[PDB]
């Protein structure tokens, strides 16, 4: 998951 | 007849304490205040949410767990990351009670529109589009937005979610990927590896809801002009086709150059033509903030657009206030581009506009 | 000849407090120790740097300042803003002896190389290279870097400074911009709106120290072969132009796919091979952090960096440990490139590497 | 080298209890002990699956659910709608037991293959895909094959998850949708309305995971011929990109003519191609059953399909045993093509396994 | 002049004990009474249908065999499957108690119109138009449909059965394949695969009943404008030939869009036209439901179809109820068509028309 | 026979 | 949401 | 000044  | 603004001393400085945008809600009141424009609005002081109101959207199991590591900021509880919470997210004390603040701000909001209170109600410490009904996402621990959405349902037929931010408005788009009596429309960088990864022009929802969502994927560089001519062409579409009978609009500053994220090359009057097609339907209207991690900046564009709902134009030079000091050291409220490459090529954008319009001839 | 390895458990409990990247400390270590890699080095204690040794560097102002802030997080003192406290850097309470300890930590590992300890000391911690000798800057509150450097400089002739961050290493260069002693070299993505603006290929040094300031400029999407490529074309220029003394490497991993920051799309593999470059020269080098935002893959990058410090292949199973859940959904040590555009042409490189060619002629 | 076949009298006799599909394990079953296929494999019996296994994939606020409501079949209480439970999945007394036994059977031939104990494990009461960690869905209480999937990653690097159900498999497909480590292709029927209403050519994966998923819509009166096709086709281009350890494979007969949904018109001969072209492959796989509401059809199928795996080619009159009554017509093994249309267009067919042959360029 | 409503809550109460239909009965009943529809109609509680009674189309052995089953649900009996139990026709315990209520039921709402009592009677829990005199299939285990019919040729000469669920009403035509005093007209879907089987163009009915039975096979996909159209079409030449004193319409929901049969594609509105095409006729009318595997819908259709025979316009949201909560997200009364196909060519929908315009011209 |  |  |  990506992060922001 | 004219704007609300929610506001209140105790709610500005609940936003303050966020994490990644520390003390932006006051920068952002100071400016409008010292611009003076809060005396044009009626100011109404926002309710908290209750928890029966949160679990319109968020589960139970979720929420117990952010109420409880609110408690002291525990940083450190084993089912925190099954819950989102982490480094975007970080469990800081507190957390819960400006969570419920925000979608309570939100809340209120929606209810003024509903009451006929007014046309416009804005909230710009909302706009935390990143949360889903179980994990917190984005710098989002509480989907406001949606909770909004909800509340304008007890009089609204349709409502018209339209996502400025520079990032995909995945959270919302997921709370009503289903349903075809609320329809999401975000405009965000897509690009492989940037956050939250997902609004590709194919994500278009799911069962009934299919064609209920509709996601432009811009690449980096995009100014102004190419930006409201997108904006323009697909809300156009999307009003002819689906008919709101009110607006929630999301207008993430993030987008604007000098921002850290330094993807979009945007200015507030860009935004704000945008922001002006959207008025003109003369609906129901719920304005939320987002993103924005150039804090001065993000205070210029939102005070700007404020006076776009006002139709006031504002003095170019940055009055003397609170944090005058934070707006050096030119201290004028326009911003200017970055001389960097627009990375749209125009046919990719025509090719987008169209599956779209396609898209939306099924939406009766 | 076996590494040392800068580590304390306060030290890293002091790390893991840094607002923009909390925990991230513990990550690295624990991944390192994970992988018993702690084993086959030194590890030294490091030491709090004194209000002497910062102020080597560092102002009495901008020293007393922090310090002052520090006690209890004033974030709302009115100088904070012109000692470059703020959004970027934070008054977090407590940062004085953080940044005091970082800089004690680096300075121990360049003392370990001057005793000749070692060829090789590590301090993951450290590399905040944006600090200005009277102002915080991007998540710098302390030039650590300068004060290794300043120290290397007791027994060393000419160091060489190598910054591989994504951001340009403006405070280092600032630091030695009028110095022919110490040569700085920055790889970093240089483009209008991204911080810190600075590091134009055009930029060499002031007065005596003009042609030993050397700027790479570069653009999005970037992968190993490539940047490999231009970082050996450029420190095979260098080495035997300015032939060093001693080397204090920047390894900052916010170049690596993954990152938030989502720029360059570097691998550890790609890092690797710059740093098997620059061992090779057997010199005196003082290993550094920096950047890195994504924490999990930043522990993955400086692991498998230290494995190569250590000449070792690393598992590609990711062992169990502390933080093992954040290494799913795969819970592997690589790190695959993100499908994306190298916005880099060839010819400008080209153009680039033949312009430091250039101004490289001039250093005897 | 002699394949594996989980049954249990215990077991098969769970599983007729479950709602949509009474009796069938027992059916299943007697045909292929009818046939004298089961002394030709090794019988293994299946562990219940634990609370703590089964909570490596769903969350324990679900299991706990499950498990309360199962007690006496409480199918009025007011959280279950929220965890799935309703009409496709109601809350049979028990349900909580059988589902366990399912998911440790799939569990027990993971192992079984991880024990190099065969390289052929068969649990066609297992392929139950559609469940999702916090919610049951399309008859499917609990992720088995997930769950088998997450055993597998034990001891191989790369698993291909392939679903030949008439459905999406979007349980599975989502539990590894940011997974580069395991693969899933799916074929089913993908049309408007049509359960579950994901999995169109352009879902492919999320984050990391992009590209890691692949989705072949289907539209009705596909048969044998066109069907392997595609799915050599398909299995074809991601074996090469994706080069599998190990490979999980589910085989609904919800697509075989006489199904009473009707949608495509399948036998248990082309299917069987499909098998083979796995098979070749000469890795350790998992077969499960899944969907097949024409009880007698999905007995003969996944008998013949037995047979294909044991080599040997089955008599075609349809042996006496305690179902026999329930094969007329014709009391006959073969099944015969319904006389529909087949509503697949070749341009479109083309179109789509160019888009994922596309797709798979991405996968290094 | 007031329409009869055959309700009881230990009626509902075991409808809603059906295995194929758990609660549908309930949340039918609730949606009305939510609309406050009921106190527009005259309740009749139902009788039940005695052992004569249903003995009047069912042969003694099948009932005595259902009787005995039903006593603690012997799914096991060797007999059963002569007598259609079994997967569809599951022998859960009180289904004859169930099936003779419903039969009963069906038989109160004949008996109502043949005392005068009204014009319109309805049982929405009726409409089990499979069961064979000696057999149960499809769902039904009593054919109430043909025990109405029967009991309305005590003052009716001819009887209209005209059957608009999803599948062929074999059963009733069955029961009536001899008789030229009751006609049967069955709109159904028709395809090589597809349930029953039965009901081509061609299937016109037996000796002295030949041309006493009409079928329409359509296709997938059709839509409300194309089904009134051909509905009204066969209705007007059924009339005009045949010239009914008495009406038995069934309404099965399944041919809604949203079913998860996902055939047809029709909307309660298209039906209401049928409906209303009949209703003015100003003949006694026992209306029935029948199919309907989508719950919610089905309760949206047969509540909208009340409206319609009580000539009101129903509120477009749904009131708040026992099952709220069901008609989620949108939570409106209105269904949308699925974006699909309408299979039926229209050369073929011509073709068919005809040939019954033709076989119609024979009754006299 | 046929399955419904 | 579709029902199977 | 740049925001980092
Ligand atoms: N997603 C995201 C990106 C960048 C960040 C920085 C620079 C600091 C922080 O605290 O959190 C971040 C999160
Ligand atoms: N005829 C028929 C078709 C489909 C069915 C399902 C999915 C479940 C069940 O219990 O019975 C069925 C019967
Ligand atoms: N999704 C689905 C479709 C059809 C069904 C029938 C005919 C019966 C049942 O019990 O559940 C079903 C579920
Ligand atoms: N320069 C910079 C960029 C991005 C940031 C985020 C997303 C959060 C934060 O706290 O600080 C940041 C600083
Ligand atoms: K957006
Ligand atoms: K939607
Ligand atoms: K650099
Ligand atoms: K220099
Ligand atoms: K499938
Ligand atoms: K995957
Ligand atoms: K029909
Ligand atoms: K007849
Ligand atoms: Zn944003
Ligand atoms: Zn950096
Ligand atoms: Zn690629
Ligand atoms: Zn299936
Ligand atoms: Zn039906
Ligand atoms: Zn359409």
């Amino acid at each position: 998951r990506h992060k922001k | 007849l004219v704007p609300v603004y929610i506001y209140s001393p105790e709610y500005v400085s609940m936003c303050d304490s966020l994490a990644k945008i520390p003390k932006r809600a006051s920068m952002v009141h100071s400016l409008i205040e010292a611009y003076a424009l809060h005396k044009q609005m009626r100011i109404v002081k926002p309710k908290v949410a209750s928890m029966e109101e949160m679990a319109t959207f968020h589960t139970d199991a979720y929420l117990q767990h952010l109420q409880k590591v609110s408690q002291e900021g525990d940083d450190d509880h084993p089912d925190s990351i099954e819950y989102g919470l982490g480094y975007d997210c970080p469990a800081t004390e507190g957390i819960f009670d400006y969570a419920a603040a925000i979608g309570g701000a939100t809340i209120t909001a929606a209810q003024c529109l509903i009451d006929g209170m007014c046309k416009v109600a804005i909230n710009w410490s909302g706009g935390w589009h990143a949360a889903k009904k179980d994990e917190a996402s984005g710098f989002c621990y509480l989907n406001d937005a949606v909770l909004g959405i909800l509340r304008l349902r007890r009089k609204f037929e349709r409502i018209l979610y339209v996502d400025l931010d520079l990032h995909h408005g995945d959270g919302v788009e997921d709370a009503f990927s289903f349903t075809s009596k609320v329809m999401t429309v975000s405009l965000h960088k897509f690009s492989p590896g940037f956050f939250p990864g997902t609004g590709d022009v194919s994500d278009v929802g799911l069962g009934k809801g299919r064609y209920y969502s509709v996601n432009v994927p811009i690449q980096d560089g995009i100014q102004d002009e190419k930006y409201y001519q997108i904006c323009e062409s697909v809300l156009k579409e999307v009003y002819q086709a689906f008919n709101p009978k009110a607006v929630v609009l999301q207008l993430g500053a993030d987008t604007i150059a000098g921002d850290p994220m330094c993807s979009f090359n945007m200015t507030p009057v860009g935004i704000g033509k945008c922001l002006k097609y959207i008025l003109q339907w003369q609906l129901a209207t719920l304005i939320l903030g987002g993103g924005g991690y150039n804090l001065a900046n993000t205070a210029r564009c939102w005070t700007y657009l404020t006076g776009v709902i006002l139709g006031k134009t504002l003095s170019s030079e940055i009055p003397d206030h609170e944090f005058f000091t934070a707006y050096g050291p030119d201290y004028v409220l326009e911003i200017t581009p970055s001389c960097r490459p627009d990375r749209n090529e125009p046919h990719r954008i025509q090719q987008i506009l169209n599956y779209i319009k396609g898209n939306l001839k099924h939406v009766v």
